[PDB]
C-alpha cells in the first residue's frame, strides 16, 4: 500500500508488478487504458534506466555534461565529439536522418505487434540469458525493473529541474555545491529566492 | 403594538432603516477617512 | 517605474494638480472676510485636498503622465493595498451577506406560509443569524465538504 | 449541570455533555452537524498546543533575558538572527518532517486506528486509543488520559491561544514584548492601558 | 547540396519506408476507417455519379498491393522533405544561442 490507511481502488488487488495501489484520479479505471499504461510506464522506466547513466556518466569524466553534449547542432557546422573524437557523422542532419529512420522503424516494429503481454515484457531475443526461467523469480525481476525504472523516472525530473534552477549545470556539480555546504546550499533557495 | 412592529419588520420599512443606517456608517467612514484610493494600513 | 509610470511623490505633474487646486481654493477664498464661515469652509476644504495629495503621495501610488494615480491589478505585492487586499475585504463582506440571506431563506423554507417571511421580515430570526456571517468561510467550506451547499440532481 | 458560558442561556442539543471542555458554547452552529463536530475537536486539539508551546516560548526567553539570567532575542526578532542554516533550509526541513507526520495523523482522523504502527518496524505499535490522545510511545510517563486530565489540556489550550492572539496584536499596538507590556502596566496601571497605547 | 541527389534518397527512402514498413499499418487503418459514408451508405450509394473510387489504377501486379496511389503519396513525401533538405541547407540561418 502506497499510503497506509487509503482503500486501495477497486481495480488495482496488488497482483500486477510495482502495484501499491497508487491511481488517485482513477487514470486506470478503463482496463484498456490500464493496460496500455503498463507498457507505456515500462517503455518510460527502461528509456530512462538507460538515460540516467548516460547522462551521469559522460559528466563524471571530463566530457560536458547531458546538456553541452547537445550543443554541436545549435550552430551550423557543427560535428559531434565522442570521448574527444569529432566523429565524423556528427553533423546534425546526419544523426538526424539516422536517428529518425532507425528509431522510427524499432518503435513502430513495438507498434504492430499486441499480444497484448508481449508488448510490456517480450523476451525472446531479449532475454538470451534467459532470466525468464523461474517465473517467481522473473516476476520478482518485474517488481525490480518497475521499482528501478520509477526511481530513474524520478531522478530525471531532478535532473531537469535542477537544470532549470542553475542552468548550465550538472547533476554532480549540484551534488558538489550542497556538499561544500549543505545547510546554506539547498533547494530551499531555488524555492526561496 | 404587535402589530406595529409587524408593520416595521416589512419589507420597504426595513429596507429604509437598513440601508439608512449604512448610508450613515459609510457617510461617517468617509468623514474620518475621505479619499483613500487603497488599504493603506497593509 | 511599473508601466513605465512614475511614483506620485516624483511626478511633476501630479504637485502641479495639487498647486493647481489648492490655488483655486484660495481664489474663492479671496472673495470673503477670513473670519467668515464660507472662509473656514474653504480653508477645510484646502486642509483636506493637501491631506489627499499628500497621503496618495505616501502610500506609494504610481501616476500616469497625466498627474493621476494608477494602480496596479497585476498582483505585484507592492500593491496589494490597491485592489488584493481591499478585494478580500470586499469578498469577505459579500460572502457574509450571501451566507446570511441563504441561512434566513433555509430557516424559513419549512414554514407554514414561506414567502409570508419573505414580504415580512422575521427580525428576530435575521438577528439571530447575522452574525453566522462572521464565520461563513468555515461555515461554507465545511458545507462543500459535507455536501450541504449543493442541492443534489438539479 | 455540565458548565455554562452564558449562565441563562441553554446548551446548543448537539452538545452533548461527553465531550472535555463542553460549556454549551457555538453560537454560531458551526458544530451542528457531527462530523464538523470531530474535526473541530482534533482542530481545537492542535491549536491549543502548538498555541500553548508557542505562547511560553515567546514569555518565558523574554522574561528569562531581562532578568539577566540569559540572553535571547525577542520572539519577534528571533527570526532574524544568524543560525547554522540557511532559513530555506531550515524551512524546506519543517516542511518535509510535517508533511509527513501531518499526513499520518490525518490518516488517524479520517480511518482510525489505520496508522497506528510503526511503517517500518512492525513491532512497536501503538496501542489503540481515542483519535486525538495517541498513547504507546506518545505517552512514555503513562499517565491515565481521563476527564480534569484532558479537561485541563483543553482549558490551558484555549488561555493559550487567547494568550497567543494578545501577543501579537500587543507587540502590534505597543512594538514591545509582552512581558515587557506587562512590566509597563505593573508600573502605573492606570496610566498605562490600552486606552493610553493608542 | 545536389538536388538530384537529396531528392532522390529522399523519394527513394520513403517510397521504402512506405513499401516495407508503414504499409500493413496504412492498410489495416485505411480499412478501419473505410470509405466515406452519407446516412450510413457510401457516398456512391446514395447517388453520387461521381463517388465511384477507381478500382482499375488501384490494382497493382505490385505482389504486396502497392500501386500508383502509393507511388504518388510517399514520393510526395520524400519530395516535401528533400526541397525542405535543400531549402534549408541553402539558408545561412543560425540561431543565437
Ligand atoms: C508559525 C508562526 C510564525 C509567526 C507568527 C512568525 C512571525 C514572524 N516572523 Mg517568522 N513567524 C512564524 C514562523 C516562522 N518564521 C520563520 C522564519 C523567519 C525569518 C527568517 C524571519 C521571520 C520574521 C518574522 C516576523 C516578521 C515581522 C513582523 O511581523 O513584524 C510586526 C514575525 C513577528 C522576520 C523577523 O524576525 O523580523 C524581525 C524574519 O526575518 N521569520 C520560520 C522558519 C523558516 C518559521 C517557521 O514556522
Ligand atoms: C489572554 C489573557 C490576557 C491577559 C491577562 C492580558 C493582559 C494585559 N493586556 Mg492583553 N490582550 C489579550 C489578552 C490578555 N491580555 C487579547 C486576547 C488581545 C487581543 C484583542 C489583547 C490585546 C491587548 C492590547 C491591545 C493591549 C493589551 C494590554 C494588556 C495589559 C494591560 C491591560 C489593558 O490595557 O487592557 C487589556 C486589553 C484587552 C484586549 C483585554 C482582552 C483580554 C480578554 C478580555 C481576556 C481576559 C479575561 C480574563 C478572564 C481576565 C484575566 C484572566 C487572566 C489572569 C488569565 C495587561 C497586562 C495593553 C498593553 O499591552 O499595555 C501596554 C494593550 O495595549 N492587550
Ligand atoms: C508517464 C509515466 C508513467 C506511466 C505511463 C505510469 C503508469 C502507471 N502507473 Mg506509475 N509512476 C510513474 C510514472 C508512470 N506511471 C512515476 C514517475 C512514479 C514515481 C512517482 C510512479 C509510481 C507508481 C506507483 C507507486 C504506482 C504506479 C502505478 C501505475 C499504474 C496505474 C496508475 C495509472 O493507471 O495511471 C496512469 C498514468 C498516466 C496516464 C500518466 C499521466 C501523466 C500526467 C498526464 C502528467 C503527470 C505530471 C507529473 C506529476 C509532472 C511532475 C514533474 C515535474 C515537472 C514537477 C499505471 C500502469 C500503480 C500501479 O498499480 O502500478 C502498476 C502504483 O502502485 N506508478
Ligand atoms: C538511450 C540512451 C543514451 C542516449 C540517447 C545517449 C546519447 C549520447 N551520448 Mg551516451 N551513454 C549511454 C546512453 C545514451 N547516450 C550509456 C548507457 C552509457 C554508458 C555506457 C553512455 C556513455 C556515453 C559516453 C562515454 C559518451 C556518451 C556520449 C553521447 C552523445 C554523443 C554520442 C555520439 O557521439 O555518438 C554515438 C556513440 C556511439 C554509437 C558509441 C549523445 C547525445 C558522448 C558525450 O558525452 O557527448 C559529448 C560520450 O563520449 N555517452
Ligand atoms: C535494474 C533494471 C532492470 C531490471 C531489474 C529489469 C528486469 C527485467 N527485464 Mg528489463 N530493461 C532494462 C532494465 C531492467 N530490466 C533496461 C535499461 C532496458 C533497456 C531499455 C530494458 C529492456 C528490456 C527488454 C527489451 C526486455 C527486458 C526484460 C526483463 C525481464 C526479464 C529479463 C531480466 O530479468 O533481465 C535481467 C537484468 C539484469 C541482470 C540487470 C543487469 C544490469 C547490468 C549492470 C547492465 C547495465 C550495463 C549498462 C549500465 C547499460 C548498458 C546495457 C545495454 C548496452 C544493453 C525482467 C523482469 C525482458 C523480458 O521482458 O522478459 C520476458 C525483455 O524482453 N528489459
Ligand atoms: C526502506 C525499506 C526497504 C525495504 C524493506 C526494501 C525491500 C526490497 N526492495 Mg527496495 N527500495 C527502498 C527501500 C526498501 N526496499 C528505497 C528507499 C528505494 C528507493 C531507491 C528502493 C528501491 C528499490 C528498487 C529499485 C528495487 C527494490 C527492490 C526490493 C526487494 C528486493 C530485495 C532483493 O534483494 O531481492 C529479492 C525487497 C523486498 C527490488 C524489487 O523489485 O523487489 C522485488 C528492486 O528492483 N527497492
Ligand atoms: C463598483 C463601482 C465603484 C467602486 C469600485 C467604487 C469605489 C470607491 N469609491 Mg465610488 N462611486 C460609485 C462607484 C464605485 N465606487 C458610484 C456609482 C458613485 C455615484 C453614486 C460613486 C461616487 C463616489 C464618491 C463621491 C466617492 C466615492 C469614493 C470611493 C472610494 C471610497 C473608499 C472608501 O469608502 O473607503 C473605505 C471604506 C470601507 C473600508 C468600508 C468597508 C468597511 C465595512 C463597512 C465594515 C467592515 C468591518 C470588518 C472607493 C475606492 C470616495 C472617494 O474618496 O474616492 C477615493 C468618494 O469621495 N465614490
Ligand atoms: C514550536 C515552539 C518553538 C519554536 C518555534 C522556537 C523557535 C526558536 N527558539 Mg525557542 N523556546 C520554546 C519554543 C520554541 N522556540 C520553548 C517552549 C522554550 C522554553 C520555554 C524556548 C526557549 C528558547 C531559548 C532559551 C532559546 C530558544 C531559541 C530559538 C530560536 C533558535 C532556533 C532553535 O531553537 O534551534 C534549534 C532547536 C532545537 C530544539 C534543536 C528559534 C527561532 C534560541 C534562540 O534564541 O536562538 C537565537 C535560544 O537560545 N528558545
Ligand atoms: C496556534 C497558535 C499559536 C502558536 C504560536 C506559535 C507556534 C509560536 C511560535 C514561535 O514563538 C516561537 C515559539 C518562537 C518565536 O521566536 C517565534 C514564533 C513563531 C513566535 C494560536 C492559536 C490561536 C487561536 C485562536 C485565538 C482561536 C480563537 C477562536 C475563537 C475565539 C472561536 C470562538 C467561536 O468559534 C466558537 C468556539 C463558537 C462559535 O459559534 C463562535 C466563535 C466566537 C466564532
Ligand atoms: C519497377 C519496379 C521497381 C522499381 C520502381 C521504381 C524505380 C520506382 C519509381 C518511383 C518514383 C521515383 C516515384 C517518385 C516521385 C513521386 C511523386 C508523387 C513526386 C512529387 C513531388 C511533389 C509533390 C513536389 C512538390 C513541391 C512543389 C511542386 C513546389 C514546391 C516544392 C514542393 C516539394 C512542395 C523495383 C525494382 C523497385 C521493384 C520491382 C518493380
Ligand atoms: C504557519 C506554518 C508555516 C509557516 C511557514 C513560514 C515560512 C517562513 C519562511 C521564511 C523565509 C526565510 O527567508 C529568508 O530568510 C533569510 C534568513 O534571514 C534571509 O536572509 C538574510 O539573512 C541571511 C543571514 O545569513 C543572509 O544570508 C541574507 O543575505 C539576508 O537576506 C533571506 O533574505 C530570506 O529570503
Amino acid at each position: 500500500d502506497w499510503m497506509p490507511g487509503q482503500p486501495r481502488p477497486s481495480y488495482l488487488d496488488g497482483s500486477a508488478p510495482g502495484d501499491f495501489g497508487f491511481d488517485p484520479l482513477r487514470l486506470g479505471e478503463v482496463p484498456e487504458n490500464l493496460e496500455r499504461f503498463k507498457e507505456s510506464e515500462l517503455i518510460h522506466c527502461r528509456w530512462a534506466m538507460l538515460a540516467v547513466p548516460g547522462i551521469l556518466v559522460p559528466e563524471a569524466l571530463g566530457l560536458g555534461n547531458w546538456v553541452k553534449a547537445q550543443e554541436w547542432a545549435a550552430l551550423p557546422g557543427g560535428q559531434a565529439t565522442y570521448l574527444g573524437n569529432p566523429v565524423p557523422w556528427g553533423t546534425l542532419p546526419t544523426i538526424l536522418v539516422i536517428e529518425f529512420l532507425s528509431i522510427a522503424f524499432v518503435e513502430h516494429q513495438r507498434s504492430m505487434e499486441k499480444d497484448p503481454e508481449k508488448k510490456k515484457y517480450p523476451g525472446g531475443a531479449f532475454d538470451p540469458l534467459g532470466y525468464s526461467k523461474d517465473p517467481k523469480k522473473f516476476h520478482e525481476y518485474k517488481i525490480k525493473e518497475v521499482k528501478n525504472g520509477r526511481l530513474a523516472l524520478l531522478a530525471f525530473v531532478g535532473i531537469c529541474v535542477q537544470q532549470s534552477a542553475y542552468p548550465g549545470t550538472g547533476p554532480l556539480e549540484n551534488l558538489a555545491t550542497h556538499l561544500a555546504d549543505p545547510w546554506h546550499n539547498t533547494i530551499g533557495n531555488v524555492l526561496i529566492p | 403594538m404587535r402589530d406595529l412592529k409587524t408593520y416595521l419588520s416589512v419589507a420597504p420599512v426595513a429596507s429604509t432603516l437598513w440601508f439608512a443606517a449604512l448610508a450613515g456608517l459609510l457617510i461617517e467612514i468617509n468623514r474620518f477617512f475621505p479619499d483613500a484610493l487603497t488599504f493603506p494600513f497593509f | 517605474d511599473i508601466a513605465g509610470l512614475t511614483p506620485c511623490k516624483d511626478s511633476k505633474q501630479f504637485a502641479k494638480r495639487e498647486k493647481q487646486s489648492i490655488k483655486k481654493l484660495e481664489s474663492s477664498l479671496k472673495l470673503y472676510a477670513p473670519d467668515s464661515a464660507p472662509a473656514l469652509a474653504i480653508n477645510a476644504t484646502i486642509e483636506k485636498t493637501k491631506r489627499r495629495f499628500d497621503n496618495y503621495g505616501k502610500q506609494g501610488l504610481l501616476c500616469g503622465a497625466d498627474g493621476l494615480p494608477h494602480l496596479i491589478v497585476s498582483g505585484d505585492q507592492r500593491h496589494w493595498g490597491e485592489f488584493i487586499t481591499p478585494g478580500i475585504l470586499f469578498l469577505y463582506i459579500a460572502g457574509w451577506i450571501g451566507w446570511v440571506g441563504r441561512s434566513y431563506l433555509i430557516a424559513i423554507r419549512d414554514d407554514k406560509k414561506p414567502t409570508q417571511k419573505e414580504i415580512i421580515i422575521d427580525v428576530p430570526l435575521a438577528t439571530r443569524l447575522v452574525f453566522r456571517g462572521f464565520s461563513w468561510p468555515i461555515a461554507a467550506y465545511r458545507e462543500l465538504l459535507n455536501g450541504e451547499l449543493v442541492a443534489k440532481d438539479v | 449541570k455540565k458548565g455554562e458560558w452564558l449562565p441563562g442561556l441553554a446548551s446548543p442539543g448537539y452538545l452533548t455533555g461527553s465531550l472535555p471542555g463542553d460549556n454549551g458554547f457555538d453560537p454560531l452552529g458551526l458544530a451542528e452537524d457531527p462530523e464538523n463536530l470531530k474535526w473541530f475537536v482534533q482542530a481545537e486539539l492542535v491549536n491549543g498546543r502548538w498555541a500553548m508551546l508557542g505562547v511560553a516560548g515567546m514569555l518565558l526567553p523574554e522574561v528569562f533575558t531581562s532578568i539577566g539570567i540569559i540572553n535571547v532575542p525577542k520572539w519577534y526578532d528571533a527570526g532574524k538572527e544568524e543560525y547554522f542554516a540557511s532559513s530555506s533550509t531550515l524551512f524546506v526541513i519543517e516542511f518535509i518532517l510535517f508533511h509527513y507526520v501531518e499526513i499520518r495523523r490525518w490518516q488517524d482522523i479520517k480511518n482510525p486506528g489505520s496508522v497506528n504502527q510503526d511503517p517500518i518496524f512492525k513491532q512497536y505499535s501503538l496501542p489503540a486509543g481515542e483519535v486525538g490522545y495517541p498513547g504507546g510511545i506518545f505517552n512514555p510517563l503513562n499517565f491515565a488520559p481521563t476527564l480534569e486530565a484532558k479537561e485541563k489540556e483543553i482549558a490551558n489550550g484555549r488561555l493559550a491561544m487567547l494568550a497567543f492572539l494578545g501577543f501579537i496584536i500587543q507587540h502590534n499596538v505597543t512594538g514591545k514584548g509582552p512581558f515587557d507590556n506587562l512590566l509597563q502596566h505593573i508600573s502605573d496601571p492606570w496610566h498605562n492601558t490600552i486606552v493610553q497605547t493608542l | 547540396l545536389n538536388p538530384s541527389l537529396v531528392i532522390s534518397l529522399s523519394t527513394g527512402l520513403s517510397l521504402f519506408l512506405g513499401r516495407f514498413v508503414f504499409f500493413n499499418f496504412q492498410r489495416e487503418n485505411v480499412a478501419k476507417q473505410g470509405l466515406p459514408e452519407q446516412n450510413g451508405v457510401t457516398h456512391f450509394e446514395a447517388g453520387d455519379t461521381r463517388a465511384k473510387e477507381y478500382v482499375s489504377l488501384l490494382k497493382s501486379n505490385d505482389p504486396v498491393g502497392f500501386n500508383i496511389v502509393d507511388v504518388l503519396a510517399w514520393g510526395s513525401i520524400g519530395h516535401i522533405v528533400a526541397y525542405y533538405i535543400l531549402a534549408t541547407s541553402s539558408n545561412g540561418y543560425d540561431p543565437k544561442f
